[PDB]
């Protein structure tokens, strides 16, 4: 077991409910294309066109060979583009039930299953952009392998979904997308899970590693940092439980899975609890009749990490497996900054709130101030469990030296790394999209 | 007034008739209301805690060492007054300084029964118009500056400017503390770059400017009681001539006990005086996490080890090595410093092994410029601006060690 | 004039010597 | 004539080229050793020059800074013991620093870059030249020291001083070093600031 | 050990030779973008001044003083020559023992030593060896500490410049004029040590 | 090559040394009088005259002032080269001085030249003044004074520090005209003729024999003054050389 002290839970108010229910009906579907780092799609559809389910939309060119494949069968009724042209969803709208079919095994003969046909059926069936590499946190190579595969079998976000429910329902799924990940792998498949009992693979090449503690104790990176570092020359590849069901399924009915389990919570929802709903479903559709009134922000992931889902960007993303609902902060307080306090959420203890340990709070999207230059008061050596210098490490990112940073360790950070930096910042500063941008220069520099 | 500041905002924003001034219009708009923004990006919640708080949380945990200043620094001067005039000549005295006819005007006495009211009031005559010319010449560079560079003015200035004005002689001339202040707001923090963005510490340079451009106003014994014709050394300058015996109040004949230091009944500095006080501040800074109690412990062993290790060598002609730790601590601006500007983050280490080591520096050159400094009875100052030049370097050891950690994969 | 003469002497002779051991070092370290 | 002038704003020594700070920042408290110090410097560079300039077609690559620093040092050697016996109270307030022109970094660096490559009457005017732009410098950090910490120009009383019975205070912080790396560096944000195209990049 | 000692930290930070006498700035400004470039440079400062006042003392002692060689003949106005000549020698002849025999010690002592070769650093800490009147062993605790501190100085203003990656300084003082103004500050640092009669 | 590079250093020394060695010669003796004529100069302000052209200070230093040595131990003149005695230089020899101990030195000046030099003020044939050297620890350097003393061993007729170190707002007063203008008269010595000038902190009493007023917010500077007197007219200073003056010498 690895315990982790440092870190921060928020207490957000509207804690889901740990059971699962049936969600709205959903009528159409979307692929964001802004959500993959690095990729320049190529369309293979056009408006109007009819696909089938697990049929290519669009492929990489900068990642040759990656298949991004439609989660539902129906028609392409709408292609978003915005500045510079960017993909920025392509919409499925739901008609019918045609979908391309694969090779099926049984649960015995899984686990000894050759390497380049789990590749080639992972590619084909568009499931391969489940796996994001570490570094870059991109959709592996499809000719590259790794000697670490890491499974998100926690979740540590606020008002995230409880991984041991969904696991329980597709048990041998979960099972048989272990021991496919185990004969993918030229190493080990490390599942990181907490302390409660979950269904395990029988391959000796399959671990099960313990985290307890606060967030970001769930997090893949957090896992690598103290189970397999990752550098230039030692890539790891990360996956979230709910995808291993998938591709158990894949190979075990030769179908694509795209049925996915998200949690539904934030304050201003009416009744949090877990819904069942597809990949990339429209989040305008599933959030409807849910919300009290007023202006409300629909997120597709956490609030500490998550995607704004407005407009063409109101679906569902890849890898998020929550929607997070919130009202938008817009309220000017006189003397705001010196009031005491007791209803506010600090890391510090310069409020009375942290006085009240039960307390929950009605957060809102509000910064809490405006853009100033950072005055590390601590607050980021509080949150960061990882064996790195926090301060010295985020002034390289405002400073842009990216060879500094890559000394300090952000080849093993992706942007949930540094969500909590981005929380705590007396300076209000956005960490994660600085790192973002260094990780472009390295890349674009190597 | 919420109304009023909606509607002139199309004023200072680009294409009005008030571009120009739009720095100053967010240094008062949102002074009083809260920007209300929301949040564009990942982490679409965000902490409570920003920079105005944590400066008006510094700026507030001075209060009591202020207040009690401009207590001491009137008892003091009325006392001294008393030792040395009395009848006609005490009235002459009053009626010839503008501070002692004031106090005078407003219901106050210059006699030697005169209460706390009186008191603190002469005290505030003297520290007042410091603290009035410090923030207002201050504010005017920052202002400047951040107009110049069309940015917002960061804050921190104001915990700079009560600083400042709390660490000069109750004496000091106006024009001087007007000096001082656009030395350590220009030259130490503005040039490069503002607030977050220097690596001196401002209040500190501001002083050190003063100490060495005009010592006869910061040093010697006319300049730490405020009382027209008296002369007067402190204890750290009595403990360097004749040690412990020589603590002696000249005003009031009376010893200098340690309780007496301690609480503050001596001269010195204006907020220096009260080491009570600046402990009520520094603990609820330091609860707050506001302050580091790293740097703070690191200060407290270094001076512990160093004044130990000059007892324990003892010497038959400097009295300051047989100084304890203790009267180190309630002395000179020891405590002053190490709670409220060996804090200052900016300045500081940026590492927690780093803030170890550079607290301990800081409370080893404090002793060592107390001891064998024979030009200086204090170095609180010198410390801490000696340390800010080394506080990058504690960092760069600490991360070499962690970047050698990393490239052995942690032990894999 | 032996203070000249000396003077004279000296500085080249100072000089010499250290122009020949920069040429031997030179002619002993340098590879050809 | 514009080789002359070139080396005083557009490419100056100390606030271009980084040269010759050493002797900027200590003789600079009196104009009177700043002055001398600019006239020993111009002297020596624009006859370094020269003489280097005459002799380059012959001098060995081997022991080339030997050869160098023999016409460098025994130029200063002259120097000093002309100062001794002329000027010999300006010579005792420069200490060490008569000797130090020859470590000067301007008078080897125009040697090398210009003298060793350039006839010997261009190369005079060159030394010329930037003993010019050094002086200027010591000149203006020498005015502010002086004037400011003194009250006092060349010895003459400007501002009396209350301790003579006048009204100025002097500046003690103007006598020490700190004050000239503050003036220099000021003096190089005035001079970026009329010429734009010597600031650097970020 | 006392009398040793106490030079040893005399010439360190009561008498530091970069930020009390400032000789040596042009290196000290140029090469103080990089720590680990400045202690490079550094480490060929001690090494050279740690050689150069010791051998200078003995030529000095043996041949240059008054009355050395034949009595009544006084050679001392050959102390500039003599000083500096030999500062030039020993430093090229280090080029081309350390690439010839240490080619890891050329990379990083010997990439420095033509920096140095004339520099004012080493000439003035035998100029104020000559005024100060040492013996051998005190050229050499003299010598070695003067390096160290002057290393001490241009590696603190090296994490300086490197902790400003962060800093907004404006256009005019961009690049030298800031480093001018880091420099002056760190004068006013290490004044703490001004009065200290070690 | 060689042939050429050895020719080149020989003909390049052979013609700098001839520049130098004859410059170095030729400015010799004008480089000794400069240093002196330095020193002459001060010691003719101290004692009273009027000189400002140099061949003035020649002239007047020649007819008026005559150096002597003084033994410190013995209080008596010692024949020697006067004029060429160099007491710093003699007091670093440890052949030619006495190293101090810690009650001893009271100026913390670490050793004592065993033979001083006086200068002798006289006006025609008769001796006027006696210049006396002194010198003692400041707060920052050593500081260098010419005292004046009337032929009765006891009146200070004059006093001029002429190389001191400390700053200028506070301590480089010993430069200042009004303070020096305060010893002129002062009893050196006591009806017991031990040592008796004082400086007083705070200002001293305006009718005072032997009180002189402190320099303000320069304790520590006034303390070296203090000491520098109270070692040069003990027993181990000019004690004994005054005592002798006293009693009807020079
Ligand atoms: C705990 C704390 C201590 C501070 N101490 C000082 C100080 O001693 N002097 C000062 O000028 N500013 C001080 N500041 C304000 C500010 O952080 C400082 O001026 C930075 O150097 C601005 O870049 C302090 C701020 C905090 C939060
Ligand atoms: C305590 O926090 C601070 C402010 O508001 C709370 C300020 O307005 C300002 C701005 C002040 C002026 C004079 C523009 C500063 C500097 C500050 O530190
Ligand atoms: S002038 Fe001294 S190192 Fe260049």
């Amino acid at each position: 077991m690895i315990t982790i002290k440092k870190g921060l839970d928020l207490p957000i108010a509207g804690t889901p409910s740990q059971v699962i229910s049936d969600g709205k009906a959903i009528k159409k579907v979307a692929l964001l294309g802004e959500e993959y780092v690095g990729m320049r799609p190529t369309m293979h559809v056009r408006v109007g066109d009819e696909v089938k389910k697990a049929q290519i939309l669009f492929e990489d060119k900068k990642n040759p060979g990656v298949k991004f494949t439609s989660p539902v069968s129906g028609k392409v009724v709408e292609i978003n583009r915005g500045a510079k042209r960017v993909l920025q969803s392509v919409v499925i709208e739901v008609a019918g039930d045609d979908q391309v079919t694969f090779d099926k095994f049984e649960a015995n003969q899984l686990a000894s299953l050759n390497r380049d046909a789990i590749k080639t059926q992972l590619v084909e069936s568009g499931l391969w952009t489940a796996f994001r590499t570490r570094p870059f946190s991109k959709v592996p190579a499809i000719d590259s392998t790794s000697e670490a595969i890491f499974v998100t079998a926690m979740d540590t976000n606020p008002l995230a979904a409880e991984p041991t429910v969904v696991i329980n329902e597709q048990s041998e799924a979960f099972v048989a997308g272990l021991d496919v990940l185990s004969a993918l792998t030229t190493g080990k498949v490390y599942v990181c899970k907490k302390g409660t009992s979950l269904p395990r693979s029988q391959q000796p090449n399959v671990e099960e590693h313990v985290f307890d503690g606060p967030h970001p104790a769930g997090l893949a990176g957090t896992h690598m940092h103290f189970l397999y570092p990752v550098s230039a020359d030692h890539v790891a590849w990360s996956i979230n439980y709910q995808d291993v069901i998938a591709v158990g399924q894949l190979f075990l009915t030769g179908e694509l899975y795209t049925q996915r389990v998200v949690s539904l919570a934030g304050p201003v929802v009416n009744k949090p609890r877990l819904v069942r709903t597809v990949m990339g479903a429209s989040l305008e559709q599933l959030v409807d009749s849910e919300i009290m009134p007023g202006e409300v922000r629909i997120i597709s992931g956490s609030v500490l990490s998550g995607t704004k889902a407005t407009g063409p960007h109101a679906y569902l993303g890849r890898y998020h497996l929550q929607v997070s609902v919130l009202r938008e902060g817009r309220d000017k307080e006189l003397f705001g900054w010196a009031m005491p306090g007791k209803n506010k959420f600090s890391v510090t203890r310069s409020f009375l709130g942290h006085l009240f340990k039960g307390q929950v709070y009605n957060m809102t999207t509000t910064t809490n101030g405006s853009d100033r230059s950072m005055v590390p008061i601590g607050n980021y050596e509080k949150v960061m469990p990882l064996d790195m210098e926090p301060t010295l490490l985020l002034r390289d990112l405002c400073a842009g030296d990216s060879d500094s940073a890559v000394r300090l360790g952000a080849l093993e950070l992706d942007e949930e790394d540094l969500a909590l930096c981005t929380f705590v910042c007396p300076g209000k500063y956005e960490y994660g999209q600085l790192l973002r941008e260094c990780l472009d220069k390295i890349e674009k520099e190597g | 007034l919420k109304k009023f500041l909606e509607d002139i905002e199309h004023h200072f924003e680009p294409g009005g008739k008030h571009e120009k001034w739009f720095a100053l219009y967010e240094a008062a708009a949102t002074l009083f209301y809260t920007p209300g923004l929301v949040t564009k990006r990942s982490s679409h919640v965000r902490d409570s805690v920003d920079l105005k708080r944590i400066m008006i949380m510094v700026w507030l945990a001075v209060f009591p060492a202020m207040f009690w200043g401009m207590y001491n620094a009137g008892g003091q001067a009325i006392a001294a007054l008393n030792h040395l005039y009395s009848g006609d000549q005490l009235a002459a005295i009053v009626a010839g300084n503008w501070h002692y006819w004031l106090t005078e005007m407003l219901g106050g006495t210059m006699s030697s029964d005169a209460g706390w009211g009186s008191k603190m009031l002469l005290g505030a005559t003297y520290f007042l118009p410091i603290y009035a010319t410090v923030f207002i010449v201050g504010g005017f560079w920052e202002v400047l500056f951040c107009m110049v560079r069309k940015h917002e003015v960061n804050e921190g200035f104001f915990v700079t400017s009560i600083l400042f004005a709390l660490i000069v002689p109750p004496t000091l001339p106006l024009w001087q503390a007007a000096l001082g202040i656009t030395f350590g707001v220009v030259v130490a923090k503005e040039v490069f770059g503002g607030t977050g963005r220097n690596f001196l510490n401002p209040a500190l340079a501001g002083r050190a400017f003063l100490f060495f451009a005009y010592p006869a106003q910061i040093s010697g014994d006319l300049v730490w009681t405020a009382a027209d014709g008296y002369s007067g050394a402190t204890a750290l300058s009595q403990w360097a001539q004749g040690g412990a015996g020589a603590l002696i109040n000249n005003a009031t004949g009376q010893t200098i006990t340690w309780m007496d230091a301690f609480i503050g009944n001596i001269p010195g500095s204006i907020g220096e005086v009260s080491t009570l006080a600046l402990m009520i501040g520094a603990a609820f800074i330091v609860y707050m996490g506001i302050a580091s109690w790293r740097i703070i412990g690191g200060v407290m062993i270094g001076m512990i080890l160093l004044s130990t290790l000059f007892n324990v060598i003892g010497s038959d002609t400097n009295a300051m090595f047989n100084m304890p730790w203790h009267w180190h601590l309630v002395l000179g601006g020891f405590a002053f410093g190490m709670f409220f500007m060996a804090t200052d983050p900016v300045s500081a280490s940026f590492t927690n092994s780093g803030k170890w080591a550079y607290g301990i520096l800081i409370g080893v050159m404090c002793v060592l410029i107390r001891v064998v400094n024979p030009a200086y009875p204090e170095g609180m100052m010198l410390a801490i601006l000696f340390a800010n030049l080394f506080a990058p370097l504690f960092d760069h050891v600490v991360v070499e060690r962690n970047i050698k950690r990393r490239l052995a994969r942690y032990g894999k | 004039m032996s203070t000249i003469i000396f003077g004279v002497v000296m500085f080249t002779l100072i000089i010499l010597a250290l122009v020949l051991v920069i040429l031997f070092a030179k002619s002993k370290l340098v590879p050809t | 004539k514009k080789s002359v002038l070139a080396p005083v704003l557009d490419n100056n020594p100390i606030a271009l080229q980084v040269l010759g700070v050493c002797s900027a920042l200590a003789v600079t408290t009196k104009l009177e050793t700043a002055f001398v110090m600019t006239l020993a410097v111009m002297f020596v560079t624009a006859l370094s020059n020269f003489f280097v300039s005459l002799i380059r077609n012959h001098i060995p690559n081997s022991v080339r800074i030997i050869v160098q620093m023999a016409i460098i040092a025994s130029l200063v050697i002259v120097v000093d013991q002309i100062l001794k016996a002329y000027l010999y109270d300006i010579s005792k307030q420069l200490s060490v620093f008569v000797g130090l022109i020859i470590t000067n970094c301007i008078v080897m660096g125009r040697a090398e870059a210009f003298a060793m490559k350039s006839e010997p009457i261009p190369s005079f005017i060159d030394g010329i030249g930037n003993g010019l732009g050094y002086g200027f410098v010591l000149m203006t950090v020498g005015f502010f020291r002086e004037l400011l910490g003194s009250g006092k120009l060349f010895g003459l009383e400007v501002l009396p001083l209350i301790s003579n019975g006048g009204w100025y205070q002097p500046n003690g912080l103007m006598l020490l070093a700190p004050s000239a790396f503050f003036l220099i560096g000021f003096m190089i944000w005035a001079i970026r600031t009329f010429k734009p195209e010597q600031v650097e990049a970020k | 050990m006392e009398h040793y000692i106490s030079l040893l930290v005399k010439s360190i930070f009561i008498e530091n030779m970069a930020l009390s006498f400032f000789l040596g700035m042009c290196t000290f400004l140029a090469v103080s973008k990089k720590v680990k470039t400045s202690f490079g440079l550094g480490i060929a400062v001690i090494v050279v001044l740690t050689i150069s006042v010791p051998v200078n003392n003995l030529v000095y002692n043996l041949v240059l003083k008054p009355d050395a060689l034949v009595e009544g003949v006084d050679l001392s106005f050959l102390n500039f020559i003599t000083f500096i000549g030999v500062i030039a020698a020993l430093v090229q002849i280090l080029e081309m023992i350390l690439d010839r025999f240490f080619p890891p010690l050329y990379n990083a002592l010997g990439i420095f030593l033509p920096l140095i070769t004339v520099n004012c650093a080493i000439f003035g800490g035998v100029s104020f060896m000559v005024q100060r009147d040492y013996s051998f062993a005190e050229s050499v605790v003299y010598g070695f500490g003067s390096g160290v501190g002057w290393m001490l100085a241009i590696v603190a203003l090296a994490g300086i410049r490197e902790k400003m990656k962060y800093s907004d300084v404006p256009p005019g003082l961009r690049g030298l004029g800031i480093t001018f103004i880091t420099a002056g500050l760190m004068a006013l640092g290490f004044m703490s040590f001004s009065g200290v009669q070690l | 090559s060689i042939k050429k590079t050895l020719f080149v250093v020989i003909a390049l020394s052979l013609v700098c040394s001839i520049i130098v060695s004859a410059a170095a010669v030729g400015l010799r003796d004008k480089q000794k009088e400069n240093a002196a004529l330095d020193k002459q100069s001060k010691i003719l302000q101290v004692a009273g005259i009027e000189a400002k052209g140099s061949k003035q200070i020649v002239e007047l230093f020649n007819k008026s002032i005559e150096p002597r040595l003084v033994d410190f131990n013995t209080g008596d003149f010692v024949e020697g080269d006067a004029a060429n005695y160099d007491q710093r230089k003699a007091a670093k020899e440890a052949s030619e001085s006495i190293k101090l101990t810690a009650e001893q030195d009271k100026a913390k000046i670490q050793r004592r030249a065993n033979v001083g030099v006086v200068y002798l003020v006289k006006d025609g044939d008769k001796t006027s003044k006696v210049i006396l050297p002194v010198h003692g620890n400041g707060l920052w350097s050593m500081m260098y004074a010419f005292v004046a003393v009337e032929t009765d061993g006891n009146t200070v007729s004059g006093l001029t520090y002429y190389e001191q170190g400390e700053t200028p707002g506070l301590g480089g007063e010993v430069e200042n005209p009004a303070w020096r203008a305060q010893w002129v008269g002062k009893k050196l010595f006591d009806e017991n003729h031990k040592p008796a000038i004082k400086i007083v902190k705070g200002g001293a009493p305006q009718g005072s024999e032997h009180g002189v007023d402190g320099l303000s917010g320069a304790t520590l500077t006034s303390n070296g003054v203090q000491n520098t007197f109270d070692f040069w007219l003990g027993d181990m200073g000019f004690g004994p050389f005054l005592t002798k003056v006293r009693d009807g010498g020079l």
